RNA sequence: ACUCGUGAGAGACUGCCGGGGUCAACUCGGAGGAAGGUGGGGAUGACGUCAAGUCAUCAUGCCCCUUAUGUCCAGGGCUUCACACAUGCUACAAUGGCCGGUACAAAGGGCUGCGAUGCCGUGAGGUGGAGCGAAUCCUUUCAAAGCCGGUCUCAGUUCGGAUCGGGGUCUGCAACUCGACCCCGUGAAGUCGGAGUCGCUAGUAAUCGCAGAUCAGCAACGCUGCGGUGAAUACGUUCCCG
């Protein structure tokens, strides 16, 4: 065992909490609903990269908001998405649940999002080598990023030998609390077992 | 008045120091009836030995917290304190002999794996 | 006649975001109040192990923090009240009205 | 020379022979050996072509030896790692003989790392 | 676990629930006090006469959602290995790394 | 022990056995597998097949054996040395 | 000890007598931190010695230290793979704490009833040259001459 | 002095003598000397003959010691053997009978350990 | 007003002085200061190694079972004992045992939970329920080692508590296999431990108590924390280990 998770480093500093709300008698059953909510929302939704699902409870009505990449797929556009969702959050108990979809600005800053698309690309047919290196520069292309390190393990390429390949641009200061690292992680479904993806990026520090 | 405090690993002493005879009230029982160990005293009266100023001042101490000796340590400090605010040109006198500084020594953490703070496991080679 | 107000939440920054706009609020319902009096942090501590199977002397460390706020205003005029159950605050920060 | 073996699963045999050659180690060892311990352990997997695995450890006066092989069955694995421990004992002797040729020795000649300083005086030779 | 097992425990705790609120404790409140008349009650007889799954002593919790049976934490009603996994993305209000 | 307050404990089921049993004043071998039933008065002449895990081994009742449960005459681990 | 020699600790003056070694005897005679029994003991040692001789027992004290404290001492030496007992010179301070180590040990195992008691008869014999302390200090200094052969490096 | 078969320590105070009676420990001692009213400070040497005669009367008035509660003990332990209980075996062959762990503690039961 | 609690800030930066220094890094000493030279302790673990561990947290390729290797139930077992190894606790006593009086902590926990006063038991405990979602009440007002007084007089003992007999309490549907605790009695080995070997550089080792999690109960002497009292020694890198 390594390196801990970049977003449980600096959970108190930079990051910020995915799910707020306060419990003191049913904090277990909140923290029981919310990952059902999120199981649910993750086996539901997969065309679209679905980056964070975050939850507010406040007595009755609760609030997820769910960013994702490409929002007119999970939306009906009559709200048959919609009242799907909707429907099955009230059958989750949530009592009134609220949603609000949201978009992601860039998705190619996005690690999970990044992560994503490097797993896809890898599920099917492509070279690892191939994935990786798209990944990486159009990553680099964007304004902000600053440093990007993609890292895929397993049975690569359909072999009978495990093997860990990582490519780097620019500077990724793991050891660096201030440095805000976005962290992704995705397994990819090969025919050959399960192929582990993990994304680093850094954008600058926040003060 | 004035009114200083003194803290040692924990034990914190509130004191008033007022220009009556050497008796010592600590939290309404005695020198004698409190701190019933002589280097304790002696520990507690240094700072006014090697400034001769004994049994030319009224004391009213608190306690709280910590054991006699933490407790001892932390009235010395506050007594020291008490004097320099009184008599400043004493000064080079009291901190030259160490009773202005305030002792960083505290329990060390206990540390997982290990049974104490410093102390080991057992490990066998063989 | 006085109601107390006790403030309970995991992040300090939004505590006492409320404490101060609570008390925005009262002053301007024109009441008295005392002031956001500090409370001790509740200090929820867990160890756990790192690894799945073995491992054991590996531990980690959790804590859980709850920063706690007392309002406490005089003078309940009805104005004051109503403006009371009409402040919207965060989520995370809880309200205890006794 | 008392040795335990503490095999798992299907070894039948390894255990007596496994104790047999290697409690006849003892007079090999020069000083007495403390405890003597073998695990015979065997891969699950088919497509090892050497599953078995055999370690040892003696406590030779404090001085710990151990070893450790693969082969293809329990006799195999036995007698490597009976070679290995004779090996390793070989290489542990640290008698007399064992030493004789490390001794720094050679009056000056054969710079060691112990060899004894040469004695220098004050003034330069000339 | 086994989903056997994990699905075992919800009806003992329906069971608890449809038993223990009032039946197998109003038999506790007679034979606590020894001037109630216990002994003709026989209401020890009865209680024995209940299923065992009405009584909480059987009642294991486990992981909310793994079934882990050991390593369990009443606060989050999670194992420790999820716990641990769960705290590092935040998913847990108000819960990080310590440092004393 | 079992507290004095709650009295002896017997299972239902060799309860009603053995008082079937005696109503009639003749034992036969009663087939159990509660072996935390305590021994009672009323057992004193009936024979009883207590559960060891595998079989069932007889038992007889006798003056002394009461008080005690069926499970201290049905023993399970066996053990004949090394 | 390998970057260099570690600071020492200025232990403070007994109160009751004035002398730092009495402190040192104290924290020689103390056990598990025990500091007020410690000091008990050897004030009630000393005040006995004061009692059997008549006058000051720190004189005294000083007496048997100066009786017992040892000038040779052997240490084993490694010179060109080979080891020796090597006769050398003690130092004031590694001196006073082998003396007050054999004092205290000495006195341990003495059989008069009481820690005390033991104390003060073993100060005693060293003051007078007739202690097991002394003997020991006898046997260190015939060992060290013995093997002064080897002196020489 | 002899008090019910048993000779007492030369000097003893008088409650921890009478604890070496085989019956009697430090509690009942205590009590005895209590209830009898001989102080339980006074040494072995300066009893009186009515003092013995006192102990004497109250033991074997209420108590049991020396020899009938070895004969009751050794009856006791006898009888739980041939009623065939878990205890009686595990008395039969010397091993620990409240469910102590054997494998590896229990000398006490077990005596001296033996090599094989 | 003084502590304290928790928010904001200042404060250690070789900042200054003197000397070594290539006038360079750096280094020695001094002043000021609460603190001086990454102040103390944490969190943080590079590329990799050891096919290290984990298909039994989970997920998963392939193979296998599928009237069973799936699943329900009672009882039993995981606690078996001639031994061997490992980590600990309690001791072998007077720097102590026992009895009476008496002083000082921190941290943490509590709703079908903490549970006080009182009363009843010798004691585990029983009845009863005040007040408490708790800087408020309960854990007693909180400790033990400590201090003072008496006693024990060097003994296998007033040391040591194992084993065992009898009698109870509580939890639990149920303490037989197989719980904890209380009372009476019983009173084993053990006289400081061979070869060899372990931890520790200061609020440390040694020693004393308190709390938490898991938890109906507990096998907890375990683990994770908290405070009380508080040492010795470091000449120096030849030898052992990395």
């Amino acid at each position: 065992g390594q390196k801990i998770n970049p977003h449980g480093f600096r959970l108190g500093i930079t990051t910020e909490w995915k799910s707020r709300w306060y419990a003191d008698k049913q904090y277990k059953d909140y923290v029981k609903e919310d990952v059902a909510i999120r199981k649910l929302l993750a086996t539901g939704l997969e065309r679209a990269g679905i980056a964070d699902v975050e939850i507010e409870r406040t007595r009755d009505r609760v609030r997820v908001d769910i960013h994702t990449a490409r929002p007119g797929i999970v939306i009906g556009r009559r709200g048959t998405e919609a009242d799907r969702i909707r429907a099955d959050l009230e059958k989750l108990t949530g009592k009134q649940v609220q949603l609000n979809i949201l978009e992601v600005k860039n998705p190619e800053s996005q690690a999970q999002l990044v992560a994503q698309g490097v797993a896809e690309q890898l599920s099917n047919r492509v070279a690892f080598r191939r994935a990786m290196r798209k990944a990486i520069q159009s990553a680099m292309r964007q304004p902000n990023v600053k440093g990007i390190r993609v890292q895929c393990s397993g049975r690569l390429g359909g072999a009978e030998m495990s093997r860990s390949e990582f490519y780097r641009e620019g500077r990724v200061p793991l050891h660096t609390l201030r440095a805000d690292i976005d962290y992704g992680l995705y397994e990819a479904k090969t025919t050959f077992g399960r192929i582990g993806v993990k994304v680093w990026i850094y954008k600058g520090d926040i003060v | 008045p004035i009114q200083t405090v003194g803290r040692r690993k924990e034990a914190v002493v509130r004191v008033r120091l007022v220009p009556g005879t050497g008796q010592f009230n600590l939290d309404g029982r005695t020198l004698e009836n409190y701190f019933p160990n002589k280097v304790h005293q002696q520990l507690i009266k240094a700072p006014l030995v090697t400034v001769d100023r004994v049994d030319q001042f009224d004391i009213y101490a608190h306690l709280d917290g910590g054991g006699p000796s933490g407790q001892a340590g932390a009235l010395r400090l506050a007594i020291a304190r008490a004097l320099i605010l009184v008599q400043p040109e004493d000064r080079p006198a009291l901190k030259k002999a160490g009773f202005l500084t305030r002792d960083p020594r505290a329990i060390e953490r206990k540390k997982y794996g290990l049974k104490k703070a410093r102390k080991a496991p057992q490990y066998s080679k063989r | 006649q006085k109601i107390r107000i006790r403030l309970k939440a995991y992040d300090h920054e939004a505590i006492d975001a409320s404490a101060r706009k609570i008390v925005e609020t009262v002053t301007r319902t024109g009441a008295s109040v005392v002031g956001p009096v500090p409370l001790p942090t509740e200090k929820n501590v867990y160890c756990v192990i790192r690894s799945p199977h073995k491992y054991k002397d590996s531990r980690e460390h959790f804590e859980m923090r709850t920063h706690k706020r007392l309002i406490d205003i005089l003078d309940p005029t009805p104005k004051t009240v109503d403006a009371l159950m009409r402040i919207d605050l965060p989520a995370s920060v809880d309200v205890n009205i006794q | 020379m008392d040795v335990d073996v503490s095999t798992d699963g299907e070894l039948p045999g390894a255990a007596e022979y496994a104790r047999e050659k290697i409690g006849r180690l003892s007079r090999r060892a020069h000083r007495p050996v403390l405890h003597a311990r073998v695990r015979l352990t065997r891969h699950g997997d088919p497509a090892v072509e050497r599953p078995v695995i055999a370690q040892a450890n003696l406590d030779v006066n404090g001085r710990q030896v151990r070893a450790q092989v693969e082969g293809v069955n329990a006799r195999e694995a036995v007698d490597r790692l009976e070679a290995r421990l004779r090996s390793r004992l070989e290489r542990i002797a640290e008698h007399w003989e064992a030493r004789r040729g490390g001794v720094p020795a050679e009056a000056g000649r054969e710079w060691r790392h112990e060899s004894e300083p040469a004695r220098r005086p004050g003034y330069f030779p000339r | 676990a086994k989903k056997s097992k994990i699905v075992k425990n919800e009806q003992r705790r329906e069971l608890v629930q449809r038993y223990a609120e009032r039946r197998a404790e109003l038999k506790r409140t007679i034979r606590d006090p020894a001037s109630s008349p216990e002994r003709r009650a026989a209401a020890v007889s009865a209680l024995q006469r209940l299923p065992r799954d009405s009584s909480p002593v059987r009642l294991r919790n486990r992981d909310v959602v793994d079934g882990r049976p050991r390593g369990h934490l009443r606060k989050f009603g999670l194992s420790r290995v999820r716990v641990r996994e769960m705290a590092h993305r935040g998913e847990l209000p108000g819960v990080r790394k310590a440092s004393w | 022990p079992r507290s004095l307050k709650k009295g002896p404990f017997v299972d239902d089921h060799l309860l009603k056995k053995v008082d079937v049993q005696n109503e009639k004043n003749t034992k036969q071998v009663i087939k159990t597998w509660s072996r935390r039933s305590t021994i009672i008065p009323d057992f004193i002449g009936h024979t009883f097949a207590v559960h060891d895990g595998r079989k069932h081994v007889p038992v007889f009742v006798t003056e002394a054996m009461v008080g005690h449960k069926l499970g201290e005459f049905a023993p399970t681990r066996t053990f004949k040395g090394h | 000890p390998r970057k260099g020699p570690a600071p020492k600790r200025p232990l403070v003056n007994d109160p009751v007598y004035g002398s730092q070694l009495v402190t040192q005897l104290v924290n020689k005679v103390l056990l598990e931190g025990k500091k007020s029994l410690a000091e008990r003991i050897v004030y009630g040692a000393l005040e006995q010695a004061r009692e059997k001789t008549g006058t000051d027992p720190v004189v005294t004290l000083k007496r048997a230290l100066d009786n017992v404290k040892p000038a040779l001492e052997v240490r084993s030496r490694r010179v060109g793979g080979a080891t020796y007992q090597v006769p050398v010179e003690v130092r004031p301070d590694r001196s006073t704490t082998l003396a007050l180590r054999w004092l205290v040990n000495f006195s341990r195992q003495r059989r008069e009833k009481t820690m005390v008691e033991r104390l003060a008869n073993e100060i005693l014999d060293a003051s007078n040259g007739l202690g097991a302390s002394v003997k020991r200090r006898e046997d260190t200094h015939k060992m060290a001459e013995a093997n002064r052969a080897f002196a020489h490096y | 002095a002899r008090l019910v078969g048993v000779d007492l320590p030369r000097d003893k105070r008088m409650e921890i003598a009478l604890t070496y009676i085989y019956g009697i420990g430090r509690t009942r001692s205590n009590e005895i000397l209590a209830a009898t009213g001989i102080d339980k400070n006074m040494r072995t040497k300066d009893l009186t003959d009515d003092q013995v005669t006192v102990l004497r009367d109250y033991i074997e008035g209420n108590l049991k010691v020396e020899g009938d509660l070895r004969r009751e003990v050794q009856a006791d332990i006898r009888r739980k053997i041939e009623i065939g209980c878990y205890q009686g075996l595990r008395h039969r062959r010397g091993l620990p009978v409240r469910g102590q762990r054997t494998k590896t503690n229990a000398r006490t039961r077990k005596g001296p350990k033996r090599t094989i």
